[PDB]
RNA sequence: GCAAGACUAAAACUCAAAUGAAUUGACGG
RNA sequence: UAACUGAAGAGUUUGAUCAUGGCUCAGAUUGAACGCUGGCGGCAGGCUUAACACAUGCAAGUCGAGCGGGGGAAGCGGACCUAGCGGCGGACGGGUGAGUAAUGCUUAGGAAUCUGCCUAUUAGUGGGGGACAACAUCUCGAAAGGGAUGCUAAUACCGCAUACGUCCUACGGGAGAAAGCAGGGCCUUGCGCUAAUAGAUGAGCCUAAGUCGGAUUAGCUAGUUGGUGGGGUAAAGGCCUACCAAGGCGACGAUCUGUAGCGGGUCUGAGAGGAUGAUCCGCCACACUGGGACUGAGACACGGCCCAGACUCCUACGGGAGGCAGCAGUGGGGAAUAUUGGACAAUGGGGGGAACCCUGAUCCAGCCAUGCCGCGUGUGUGAAGAAGGCCUUAUGGUUGUAAAGCACUUUAAGCGAGGAGGAGGCUACUUUAGUUAAUACCUAGAGAUAGUGGACGUUACUCGCAGAAUAAGCACCGGCUAACUCUGUGCCAGCAGCCGCGGUAAUACAGAGGGUGCGAGCGUUAAUCGGAUUUACUGGGCGUAAAGCGUGCGUAGGCGGCUUAUUAAGUCGGAUGUGAAAUCCCCGAGCUUAACUUGGGAAUUGCAUUCGAUACUGGUGAGCUAG
C-alpha cells in the first residue's frame, strides 16, 4: 500500500519530519516514491512549521495513498 | 515451531497440501486421458476427453490450484493437438 | 524510437543466426585517447541471408536463444 | 613514454611494505618473553642494550627492547610490545610498552614520565 | 580551557604592550622588567629571526591580545578562508566581531579577562538574552547592554572611565548613561594596529 | 639446447647510501 | 547575489661542489589502541578480531462484528474471558558480510510478465452437500507426541446454477465464480466475498557498457552453439527433452587461479589522481553446515517444515529437544569496543468496525575524554620587586604583579522555587451536509464546554541563596623545530624520526631551575593520502648517473602527402529525459554561540534520445605528384 506519512530526522528532543510518500512496507526512514513538504512541531521564531506540497498531495491521494493520522491532520491544517 | 501461531501454521501447511495435492493430480490425470486419447488416434475419442478434461482445468484455475495463464496454455496446446487428429 | 547498430558478419554456420561485429571507439578515461574496442552479437536471420563479410544492421528484440537477442533489419552491403 | 605505450601497459604502482610484519596491522600486542638478554651496538656504538625476546599473540617471534633505565622482566613475562625500532640495534623492530602488564613502569622518574608508565609522584 | 597566569609574561615575551593589565599607571612602565623576555636567560636576547619564529610570534600575539586559544583560532582562520574577501582581514573582523571583545571596546570591563568575567557571569544583555558564551558573533546592528541587577557595580562604572581617552572606536556608538550597545558593521584593514601583520598568519597556516 | 648453458624472471633479508661529472690537495715502481 | 581561491620545504653520500637518487622529517586524517593526567555540558560514535560457542529474559501477533463449544463475576439468564478452527499478519521491520570477479552492482535502455492490501470502474453475491478440529469416551508414552470410537459449526471445503466483461476457439461454439457478518428501522447502510478492467505500488525477466590482481594461468566448451517438434514457466529463453546441424568462446585475455559484498559516499590532494566502502541511504547475499520443497499475492522463509550431518541437552533407553550474524547478556579470542534499563507518550508497522492489543523497530535513559563543538577552573589593583627555589662574577639576576594584601564577581557544579515544548487528537454537548421510509445508523464539516492523554522528567529554560569558594595537566627545549642553564654521570648508565649524542666544564643521558607548545587534554604506536614531478595524463627520464633489444625483416596494432565532392562516425552546440534522498558547496533559518538540525539552490562534469554545425580526424568517390 502507497501511504504518505512522516519520516523523522531531525536532532535528538527536536524532531523534524519530512512527508514522504512511500510504500508502506519500507522502513520509516528508508526508500520512498516521493518527498511533498515537511513539518517542524517545534520551528521557533522565523521558521517554517508546516509546509505541504498540494498538488502533489492530491495527485497521491487520487493514485490511492494513504495517509496517516497525522498527515491527515496536517493536510487540514494546510489549505486553511 | 516456536509460538502457538508458527505451528498452528504448519498444521494448516499439512491440510493445504495434502487438499492441493488432490486438485493438481486430478488436473494432470485429466490431461493425461486427453494425450493417451490423442496418442490412440481417434478423433471422437480424443474431442471427447478434451470436452471432458476443459471443464476440470477451468474449475481448478479458478480456484488458484494452477495459475490461468496455465489453463488457458493447457486449454490451446491440447486443442491444437486434437484438431491436428482430424 | 528504436536502438539499431551496424556491423560485420563474421560468421553465418548457425542454422538461421550470424555473428556480428560491431566496432566502438573507447576513450581512455585517464589517458584521453579514443581506442577501437570490438564487441560480438549473435543475431538472427531466419532466412538464412546474411553471408560472412556482409554490412549488416541489426536491432534489440526479445531473447530468441540462449545468447541472442539480436535480430536483423536488412543488408547494407551484400559484400 | 608514447601515449600508446602507456595505453596498451600502463603506469606500475610499488606497493610498499610494512616495517612492522609482526604487529599485523594492529597498533600493539601481547608477548609473552621467553629470554631478557643483553646485546652490543653497531660500529661507532658502545653499550650493554636490554633486549626481549618475544613471542606474539600474531603468531611470530621477534626480539624487542626495552627503554628506560631499570626494569623487571624476566622468563614468561606478558608484556605488551609496540612498533619502533632501536637504530644501532640492527634486527630489533618493536618496544616494550613499559606500565603495560607485567613491564613495571621506570623508577625515580620525572620528565617523559608518560613514555616510560611512571605514575605521578605524591 | 582559558590562559590563567602571569599576564605581563606575556607582553614580555611578544615584545609589545597587547593591551593586558589595563591600568591606571601601567604605561607598560609597571613591570619594569619590559624590553627583556622572561627567564633566566631571557635578558641578553633582542632576538634576529627564524622566519618560522617570525610568523609563530605573530599569531601568538594576535592570540593573546584576543584570549583565543588554538582551536577555537585555527577554526576563525579556516572560516575566514572561506569568506570571499581577503582571508587576513576577515579574520580580523572575526576577532573584533566576538562578544567579549566588542564589550572591551564598548567600554565594559577594563581588560578582554574583565570584559570576559562580565559575559561569562551574564552581566551582559545581547537583544534581551542575558548571553554567557564570549565567543558570540556580534552582527551588524545588535544592541548590547548591561544587563539590571548589574549596573551599579563600580567595576563598570569606574572602566567606563578608562574607556574614554582610550577607545569607543568609529563602528561602535555607545551611550555610557544608559549603558548600552547597538554595534554597528564590523571594522576594516584600517580601524585596528597596523603593526599586526597577518599576512604573517595567513602563510602560517600554509605551511 | 647434445651439453655447456641461454632466455623469461622473483622474494625474504639487508644497508642509508650506492652512483655521475667536475674541483683543491696528496700520491704514482 | 553568491555556489568560488588554488600548489612552501628541510636533513642525510663529499675535504668541498653540482647533479642523480633512495631514505627520513614537518600536514591532514581515525570506529583506533596504549601511557600519564582528568571539571562540566551539547551532539555524535562504540566487537574492526572467532560467519567462535551460547546460560537467562524479551524481539509477531491480533480479530468473539467468521464459528462452535466452554469457563466463570455480578444478577434462569445477560455482560465478560478464551483452548480450538478460520481470517489476516508472520516474505515487513531487525542482524550480518561468510559466499560472490558476475544470474552481483552501477549507468542507460527494453518485453514476453505477474502483483494481497489501496484507488476508480463495471457485473454479481442463487441454491445445495459431505466433512473435520474442539467436545465426550477410552488408550499409548517417562516425556515429546499420538491413537481409536462417536459429535460437531463456520466467511473452512466441494458440487450445482447463473456470467457485463474473462479464458479456449476450427469463429459456429464451448468453458469458468462467490459468503456472510454487523448497526439501525423485509428496507437500508456499512464491512466483507466473486469475476474483470486500468491505475498505482512491488517483484521477475532481457540488452549494452563499465566494475581487483595474476600469462612463472593459452587454449576452453559437448546441453556445449544453433534449429525443429514437444514439454515446461506468470513471463522471453537449452529452462528441459528427442532429433538434426555442427558450432560457440579466446592475446580487445577465453579457461584457470588469489583476493573481494557493490554503489551513493568517505579521507587526502591545488587539481588530476590515490586510498577506502564503519556509522546514514540504496541494492545484493546469507541465517549452525548441505540439500528440498510446501503454503501463500509474494519465501525456496532469521525466531516455519522435511531430510541428512556435526555439537549441546533431557531420557524410565524406547525416544525426544535445540540453533543470539534480533535486543540485552555470558564464555572465548583479542591491543581493543557499552546496560541481562524504560515506554509505546511521538513517528511507523501488524490485527481489529472500534475499543484496544502487539512492536528490543523506534523513541529515550545508562556506561565510555572515543571524536567534534562550547564553557569553566576566577577578575582588578598590588614592589618592600617579600620569603623560598635557581643561577651567580656573591653584589646581584631570575621565578615575578607572580605571590601575599586590599577590592570585587558568581558562569558551570551544589541548594531552593517556578517551567515550556515535544499532543495532533479522542471523549462527551450542539448542530450542517449528505445517503436513505427516516431528522435513524453511518460518513464527513463546523462551534464552545469540560474531561483526559509525556517514557524522557528533578526536561530545557527562568528566577533566587551561598561562597573564590568544587575544578590543570601533558610533551618538548643540539639541528630540522618554537624554547637553555646548572648539578650527577663518564663510550657507562642511557637517549635516539634522521643526522647522531655519551671516553671528566654533556645546551643531546638523569634530576632541578627556567622556558616553549598545546590544553581537559597531551604524547606514543598503528594506518591512508601528502610533501614524492619518487610511475611524471596534468607532470620524468634512457652518451657517461638506472635505462636503446646484437642487428634486420615483418604480423596485429598505432600514425600517415596534397586537392576536391559528399557523409556526419569522432568533435562542437542546443533541447529533452535521466543522473534517489542524504553528504560536499552557496545563500538563510533555528538551537544563548558553536558543533548540530534544516529551507532553497548550485553541483552530480555522466549516459541516452533528438535537432543543428562541418574547420579538423574518420568513411566514401574523384583527382594530383613533392613521399
Ligand atoms: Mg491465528
Ligand atoms: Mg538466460
Ligand atoms: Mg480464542
Ligand atoms: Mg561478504
Ligand atoms: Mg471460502
Ligand atoms: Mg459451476
Ligand atoms: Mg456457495
Ligand atoms: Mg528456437
Ligand atoms: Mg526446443
Ligand atoms: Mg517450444
Ligand atoms: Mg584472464
Ligand atoms: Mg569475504
Ligand atoms: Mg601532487
Ligand atoms: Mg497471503
Ligand atoms: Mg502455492
Ligand atoms: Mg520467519
Ligand atoms: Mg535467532
Ligand atoms: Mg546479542
Ligand atoms: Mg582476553
Ligand atoms: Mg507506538
Ligand atoms: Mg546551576
Ligand atoms: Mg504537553
Ligand atoms: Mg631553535
Ligand atoms: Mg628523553
Ligand atoms: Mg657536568
Ligand atoms: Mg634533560
Ligand atoms: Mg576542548
Ligand atoms: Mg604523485
Ligand atoms: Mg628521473
Ligand atoms: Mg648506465
Ligand atoms: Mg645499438
Ligand atoms: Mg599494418
Ligand atoms: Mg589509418
Ligand atoms: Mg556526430
Ligand atoms: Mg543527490
Ligand atoms: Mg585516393
Amino acid at each position: 500500500m502507497v501511504v504518505i506519512r512522516l519520516a523523522r530526522g531531525g536532532a535528538k528532543k527536536r524532531p523534524f519530519y519530512q512527508i514522504v510518500v512511500t510504500d508502506s512496507r519500507n522502513a520509516r526512514d528508508g526508500r520512498f516514491i516521493e518527498r511533498i513538504g515537511f513539518f517542524n512541531p517545534t520551528a521557533q521564531g522565523q521558521a517554517e512549521k508546516l509546509r505541504l506540497d498540494a498538488d502533489r498531495f492530491a495527485h497521491w491521494v487520487s493514485q490511492g495513498a494513504q495517509p496517516s493520522e497525522r498527515v491527515a491532520s496536517l493536510a487540514a491544517q494546510a489549505k486553511k | 515451531a516456536n509460538s502457538a501461531q508458527a505451528k498452528k501454521r504448519a498444521r494448516q501447511n499439512v491440510k493445504a497440501r495434502k487438499h492441493n495435492a488432490s486438485l493438481r493430480s486430478m488436473v494432470r490425470t485429466y490431461i493425461k486421458r486427453t494425450l493417451s486419447a490423442i496418442a490412440g488416434g481417434d478423433y471422437a475419442v480424443a474431442t471427447e476427453a478434451y470436452k471432458k478434461a476443459v471443464p476440470v482445468i477451468d474449475r481448478m484455475a479458478d480456484k488458484g490450484i494452477i495459475h490461468k495463464n496455465k489453463a488457458a496454455r493447457h486449454k490451446s496446446r491440447l486443442n491444437a493437438q486434437v484438431k491436428a487428429l482430424a | 524510437t528504436v536502438r539499431t547498430l551496424t556491423g560485420k558478419v563474421v560468421s553465418d554456420k548457425m542454422d538461421k543466426s550470424i555473428v556480428v561485429l560491431i566496432e566502438r571507439r573507447v576513450q581512455h578515461p585517464l589517458y584521453g585517447k579514443s581506442i577501437r574496442r570490438s564487441t560480438k552479437l549473435h543475431a538472427h536471420d531466419e532466412n538464412n541471408v546474411a553471408k560472412i563479410g556482409d554490412v549488416v544492421t541489426i536491432k534489440e528484440s526479445r531473447p530468441i536463444s540462449k545468447t541472442k537477442a539480436w535480430t536483423l533489419v536488412e543488408v547494407v552491403e551484400a559484400a | 613514454a608514447t601515449t600508446n605505450q602507456l595505453i596498451r601497459k600502463g603506469r606500475t604502482t610499488l606497493v610498499e611494505k610494512s616495517k612492522v610484519p609482526a604487529l599485523k596491522a594492529c597498533p600493539q600486542r601481547r608477548g609473552v618473553c621467553t629470554r631478557v638478554y643483553t646485546t652490543t651496538p653497531k660500529k661507532p656504538n658502545s653499550a650493554m642494550r636490554k633486549v626481549c625476546r618475544v613471542r606474539l599473540t600474531s603468531g611470530f617471534e621477534v626480539s624487542s627492547y626495552i627503554g628506560g633505565e631499570g626494569h623487571n622482566l624476566q622468563e614468561h613475562s606478558v608484556v605488551l610490545i609496540r612498533g619502533g625500532r632501536v637504530k644501532d640495534l640492527p634486527g630489533v623492530r618493536y618496544h616494550t610498552v613499559r606500565g603495560s602488564l607485567d613491564c613495571a613502569g621506570v623508577k625515580d622518574r620525572n620528565q617523559s614520565r608518560s613514555k616510560y608508565g611512571a605514575k605521578r609522584p605524591k | 580551557a582559558r590562559y590563567i597566569g602571569p599576564k605581563c609574561k606575556l607582553s614580555r615575551r611578544e615584545g609589545t604592550d597587547l593591551q593586558l593589565k589595563s591600568g591606571v599607571k601601567p604605561f607598560d612602565v609597571k613591570t619594569k622588567k619590559a624590553n627583556k623576555a622572561p627567564g633566566q636567560h631571557g635578558q641578553a636576547r633582542g632576538g634576529k629571526q627564524s622566519e618560522y619564529s617570525l610568523q609563530l610570534r605573530e599569531k601568538q600575539k594576535v592570540r593573546r591580545i584576543y584570549g583565543v586559544l588554538e582551536r577555537q583560532f585555527s577554526n576563525y582562520y579556516k572560516e575566514a578562508a572561506r569568506v570571499k574577501g581577503a582571508t587576513g582581514e576577515n579574520l580580523l573582523k572575526l576577532l573584533e566581531s566576538r562578544l567579549d571583545n566588542v564589550v572591551y571596546r564598548m567600554g565594559f570591563g577594563s581588560t578582554r579577562a574583565e570584559a570576559r568575567q562580565l559575559v561569562s557571569h551574564r552581566s551582559i544583555t545581547l537583544n534581551g538574552r542575558r548571553v554567557n558564551i564570549a565567543s558570540i558573533q556580534v552582527k551588524a546592528g545588535d544592541v548590547i547592554a548591561v544587563h539590571e541587577g548589574a549596573k551599579q557595580q563600580l567595576r563598570i562604572k569606574n572602566a567606563i572611565e578608562l574607556a574614554a581617552q582610550r577607545g569607543i572606536p568609529a563602528w561602535i556608538e555607545v551611550d555610557h548613561s544608559k549603558l548600552e550597545g547597538t554595534f554597528k558593521a564590523a571594522p576594516d584593514r584600517s580601524d585596528l594596529p597596523a603593526e599586526i601583520n597577518e599576512s604573517l598568519i595567513v602563510e602560517l597556516y600554509s605551511k
